[PDB]
């Protein structure tokens, strides 16, 4: 479930 | 000529003439090859003992540096005043003997540690048993065996027999072998299981996707072994556990190479199996054996998946571990640059990224490297122009020792870069890498492996390892010695900070100190320092740091190391002084000798010798004697032995066992301790 997380 | 493919064959010749034979010679006179059996059955003891008895594949699977049975039938019984004949393993278009692709297996009186031979074992009627033993560092693949008879017209060789093909893998059962594993329930968790648990989510709601690696399934080693020539990888460097995971690396994603899987990330996925449908590795695997193309789609726990049963099949210990707030440096300068401007910000940070860990000593690397090495099959920076990362050895990344190959500066950044909001608003100097864990052995729960990697946050070693990070990427020298240390004392470990400056300087530094084992693989950290010193100018200032006995004795093992880190910090500049040196504890020796005969039921005598090898008095000197069916035990107190002075003891005894027995002695006095000897001895 790999999501990148916005800064 | 490249010899890059495991499937590709010479044709040995049958009947292997030299120079003019004459017409009429009798080859009837040499013995020719009736039958070759292998013991190759799944029950039998060749597959049992050399742990490949789970393969669905018919063929003799064996563990190299480990004897194997064999039995060749001849047309009349071997005769060796007469007779001459080798076996023969042969692999690639090209083999050469020097490149280890032929490998001739002389017949031998003894085998011999460590070396290629056969020895004969049993001869009945016309057939002859031999144990085979291979070398620990073979190349690992898929052989042709042949039987050669020498001849005086030259070499007579079975014919092509695919069915004694034969596939020599990895063993982590074997003490010589780069991939060694000393733990039995370690070898049966990274090697034998093929179910296994991938952690994703995030920190605080984690979850497990169960996966099914299947390496035994039928077609999965031969899809490994294809996967390599796919690769183009020379056979020469496949018994190389680090060439075949940077390879592995590279291979199982397909930029580059046309490897085994295709990323994507789109929410779409068009003409292709979505990331989170996939279960396990075998479907995959086999797809791209029968279409010889890239499977899509795969993400970061597919990889894994994927590249976990590629290592665990060729028998490379292996295991997926997760990261969670996991860094993606862009620029390589280790930290995450955030500026949010969307358009000047690359760099990122995943809720979790998996990649995998593979067991190998690592002789490229000083000793105190080896053991876990991180390898990702997950593309995403290039790494000397090909999407692939590792081996990283994960002792390295934690000391900030990222000069090491390979690609451990990206690992790092991974786990623990700081993030720098830009002029620098803020430092978030906690956040990446919170929690990394695998799956534990011998259940599905989750182990907390985030110190392997770093110091815990909040620890001046954490930022100090960081900062030796960014320096690898004052006029102050700073080197450390270990002063005469010897097995069972205390011992000083110096380090000379020399400032040729006019500037007073203070310091902040940590000190690691760890037991290694004698192939370079790290066991433990045994003692963690920190400390604070001030350096006046034009001056040398040693910092002397007891280790005493306690703190390593209950850890060592035999020609085990010590490997110790030191890093200090100069405050007033910030710079980085970094050294890792490892030493060899002087072992002191106990000498046991025997006289008179070694009868079960008479009398011998046993000679215990010990040097004080100290320049101090020895105090309250106890020596025991040990031997179980030789004598029962026995204790001499020696109240003092004077420098480099000699002691003596004998002891008389009666054996109550015969064969093969041992004796052990022991010493300890108030200061050396637990020093030990030993001698073995046949009772007749
Ligand atoms: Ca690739
Ligand atoms: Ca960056
Ligand atoms: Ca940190
Ligand atoms: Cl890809």
């Amino acid at each position: 479930x790999x999501l990148i997380l916005p800064w | 000529p490249p010899n890059n493919s495991n499937a590709a064959e010479d044709d040995l010749p049958t009947v292997e003439l030299q120079g003019v034979v004459p017409r009429g010679v009798n080859l009837q006179e040499f013995l020719n090859v009736t039958s070759v059996h292998l013991f190759k059955e799944r029950w039998d003891t060749n597959k049992v003992d050399h742990h490949t008895d789970k393969y669905e594949n018919n063929k003799l699977i064996v563990r190299r540096g480990q004897s194997f049975y064999v039995q060749i039938d001849f047309s009349r019984p071997y005769d060796p005043r007469r007779d001459l004949f080798r076996v023969e393993y042969v692999i690639g278009r090209y083999p050469q003997e020097n490149k280890g692709t032929y490998i001739p297996v002389p017949i031998v009186s003894e085998l011999q540690s460590g070396k290629w031979g056969a020895k004969i074992v049993m001869r009945e009627d016309r057939s002859v048993r031999l144990s085979i033993q291979s070398s620990p560092k073979c190349i690992v693949g898929k052989f042709r065996m042949y039987v050669a008879v020498w001849t005086p017209y030259g070499v007579l060789r079975t014919s092509r027999n695919p069915e004694t093909d034969t596939y020599i893998l990895f063993n982590p059962w074997c003490e010589d072998d780069a991939v060694y594993l000393d733990n039995e329930k370690e070898r049966e968790e990274y090697v034998l299981n093929d179910i296994g648990v991938i952690f994703y989510g995030e920190v605080n709601d984690i979850k497990t996707r169960s996966w099914s690696y299947g390496q035994f399934e039928d077609g999965i080693l031969d899809t490994c072994l294809y996967v390599m020539d796919r690769a183009q990888m020379d056979l020469s460097g496949r018994g190389n556990p680090i060439k075949v995971s940077r390879v592995g690396s590279a291979m199982v994603n397909a930029k580059d190479d046309e490897g085994v899987l295709v990323g994507s990330w789109d929410n779409i996925y068009a003409y292709g199996v979505p990331p989170s449908a996939w279960t396990g590795s075998v479907d995959i695997l086999l797809e791209y054996r029968s279409s010889e193309n890239p499977v899509r789609y795969g993400q970061c726990w597919v990889f894994a998946g994927v590249f976990n049963t590629f290592l665990r099949c060729l028998g490379i210990p292996a295991r997926i571990v997760t990261n969670y707030f996991s860094a993606h440096d862009n620029d390589a300068n280790l930290q995450m640059d955030i500026f949010v401007n969307s358009k000047l910000t690359k760099d990122s940070v995943w809720n979790y990224h998996c990649w995998n860990e593979a067991w190998m000593t690592r002789p490229d690397l000083p000793v105190g490297f080896g053991g876990w090495q991180a390898v990702d099959s997950t593309p995403q920076e290039n790494s000397d122009g090909m999407y692939r990362c590792g081996p990283a050895s994960v002792q390295a990344i934690k000391h900030g020792h990222v000069c090491f190959q390979f690609d451990a500066p990206f690992v790092f950044a991974e786990v623990n870069s700081d993030l720098i909001y830009i002029v620098v608003e803020n430092v978030d100097a906690t956040h990446i890498g919170k929690l990394i864990v695998t799956k534990q052995i011998g259940g599905d729960g989750m182990m907390d492996i985030t110190d392997t990697y770093k110091f815990q946050e909040g620890q001046e070693e954490e930022r100090l390892a960081l900062e030796t990070a960014l320096m690898y990427g004052s006029n102050v020298d700073m080197d450390f010695e270990v002063e005469n240390a010897v097995l069972g004392k205390d011992f000083k470990l110096s380090i000379t900070f020399r400032n040729n400056s006019h500037n007073r300087y203070t310091i902040t530094a940590y000190l690691s100190a760890n037991i290694t084992f004698y192939t370079g693989v790290p066991k433990a950290e045994f003692k963690k320092e920190t400390f604070d010193v001030t350096l006046e100018p034009l001056s040398f200032k040693k910092e002397a740091v007891l280790i005493q006995a306690g703190e390593y004795m209950g850890q060592l093992l035999e020609q085990a190391s010590l490997h110790f880190f030191v890093t200090a910090r100069i405050n007033e500049t910030r710079d980085v002084l970094a050294k890792q040196k490892s030493t060899v504890l002087t072992i002191p020796e106990i000498i046991i000798k025997v006289r008179g005969t070694q009868v079960v039921g008479s009398d011998m005598t046993v000679i215990v010798e010990f040097t004080n090898p100290l320049k101090e008095t020895l105090r309250n000197v106890w020596v025991h004697l040990d031997g179980p069916g030789v004598t029962r035990p026995m204790k001499k107190m020696f109240r003092e032995i004077r420098p480099n002075s000699t002691v003596q003891w004998e002891e008389v005894c009666r054996p109550w066992v015969s064969g093969h027995r041992k004796l052990i002695a022991s010493m300890s006095s108030d200061s050396l301790r637990h020093v030990y000897g030993e001698l073995d001895v046949q009772i007749q």
